[PDB]
This record gives structure tokens, sequence and C-alpha cells, in this order.
């Protein structure tokens, strides 16, 4: 009955549900003209299978090939990826700096990254606490995060998620991963 | 613009009703089991592992849309 894409990926009739919509999200750096610094960000795609998104990581730039000042996002369907949407406002992120050295194959961790969310293997069922996650391309590092949408609502539900991504992002023990609140406030737990 | 065979059939394709073990082919693993036995709403939340989900990269590669590259160009135009 249920052909797969993989009994046949050009004629298979079920797919692969996520547990969510997710939307993929990208943050151009500043033109070279000098008159758009203040929109910058792109809401790329909305997606809710496992085939959408890899139709979708196929036909995308690699973080490797992005530009300095760039980013990608990838949040659950609602949420933009600011700090002003009233679901990240009071929440925070648990994130590591990685050096731009090749044998850092910074895809790859971003990659399994959202394979990660995607998969629901960041937290269990009740937690509410993923709201998406984040690779940033800077001058000096990139930097892989995943947002929460509190800083409080239970302390051992989001230290388990910094654990879980840290074991996603193949660190050693030395290498912390680090949990900070958007706001000065909501600041005012590393792993 | 002409969609792919691949988007056609994703297109019109039903979702799984969650977490299946037996429908794939040889070689083929399904998600862990044991990831999901623990879940409580099993119609909503499907938890894959990274391993299973690493089995589509070079599976499905077709577009998402037919313009997509249009659209992405003129969404990052500048
Ligand atoms: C996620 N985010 C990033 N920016 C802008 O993007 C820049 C890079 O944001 P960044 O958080 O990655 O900072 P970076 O580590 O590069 O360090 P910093 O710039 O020196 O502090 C910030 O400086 C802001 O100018 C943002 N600006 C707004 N308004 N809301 C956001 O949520 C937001």
């Amino acid at each position: 009955p249920h052909m797969t894409v993989f009994h046949d990926k050009e004629n298979f009739n079920v797919k692969h549900p996520l547990s969510c919509r997710w939307t993929l999200w990208f943050t151009k750096p500043a033109s070279g003209k000098g008159d758009n610094w203040n929109d910058l960000l792109k809401k790329v795609i909305t997606f809710e299978s496992v085939e959408e998104f890899w139709g979708i990581y196929n036909n995308i730039a690699p973080v490797s090939e992005l530009a300095v000042k760039s980013d990608y996002h990838l949040f659950k369907e609602g949420v933009r990826p600011e700090w002003e949407d009233p679901q990240n406002k009071h929440g925070g992120k648990w994130a590591y700096q990685f050096k731009d050295k090749r044998s850092v194959n910074i895809d790859e961790l971003w990659l399994h990254t959202m394979l990660a969310a995607i998969g629901e293997t960041l937290e269990d069922e009740e937690d509410g606490e993923v709201m998406g996650v984040v690779v940033n391309v800077r001058k000096g590092f990139y930097r892989i995060g995943v947002w929460t949408r509190t800083t409080e609502k239970s302390k051992e539900i989001l230290m388990n998620i910094g654990r879980r991504l840290k074991e996603v992002l193949k660190l050693p023990p030395n290498e912390m991963v680090e949990f900070s609140g958007h706001t000065e406030a909501a600041q005012a737990m590393v792993v | 613009m002409q969609p792919s065979a691949a988007l056609q059939s994703l297109r019109s394709a039903r979702f799984l009703p969650g977490i299946v073990q037996d429908i794939y082919p040889p070689g083929i693993k399904s998600p862990n089991p044991a990831l999901n036995e623990a879940v409580q709403k099993k119609g909503r939340i499907f938890k894959y592992d990274v391993q299973f989900l690493l089995q589509f990269q070079n599976v499905f590669t077709e577009k998402p849309s037919p313009d997509f590259d249009q659209q992405v160009k003129a969404l990052i135009g500048d």
C-alpha cells in the first residue's frame, strides 16, 4: 500500500509529518548600496514534512557559503526569530560559538541542529520551551543557538535542552554551551 | 514553471499517522521506537532520530516549489 520516497522517489504516496509546522528564515547582509540596513530578515518557506525539509535543505546555500553577517533561523510556525516576538520576549537561548576552521564541519553541525529540532529530540513532549534554532555567520566565528520561550518555567527542562544541544554538536567536555536571556531584564546556566 | 514528479508526489501524498515501524524497504531503518515509546500523544508528537532523518538527504533533492529559485532570488534580491 504505502510507497515511501524510499520505495520510489518519483511515485510515493505517504510522507512523514513533523510535530508542528516550521519556517526557515534568512538574514541577509546589509546592501553595499547603503540604503537597507533596517530590513534584512526574510521569511523563506514554511513546511510540515521531513521530505519537504530535505527539498529545502538540498536547494539552499549551506552555512559555509553564506556571507558574513548572514543568519539562518528555523522557528516553529507563528514565531518570528526576533526578541520582540511575544513568544521570545521573556525567553533566551543556549548557544555555542565555533571558530571558522575547516575541520569544523559547520554545515553538518547546523544540519544536525535543525534535524534535532524538527525531529523533536531537543526537548520532551511537554516541555514547551524550544521556539527555534539559529546559526549566525560572523567575522570571527559561527554561533549555533537554541531559542527558548522562558528563562524560568522549569530550570531542569532548560538544562536538559542545553545538554542535548551539546551532544548534537558533538562537543567535548571542556567546551561549554551557555544560556542567556534575550533582554537585560530576563537575564538579571552553562553545560 | 512545471513541478517535478517527486514534488507532485509530495503534494498528493498523505501524512503518516505518527511513527511507524514496518513500512520501509530493505536497508532503510525505521525511526527509533524507544524514543516514541515514552511519548503520550502519539498522533501529535513524532520523535525521529537524526540517523533516520539523514536517510532522506540524497533521496528527496527536488525543489519544494516550481519557482523556488526565482522566489529565493527576489526575496534576497538586493
Ligand atoms: C536576533 N537579532 C539580531 N539583531 C541585529 O543583528 C546584530 C547581530 O546580532 P547577534 O545577536 O548575532 O550579535 P553579534 O554576536 O554578532 O554581536 P553584536 O552585534 O556585537 O552585539 C545585532 O547587533 C543587531 O544589530 C536583532 N535586532 C532586533 N531588532 N531583534 C532581534 O531579535 C535581532
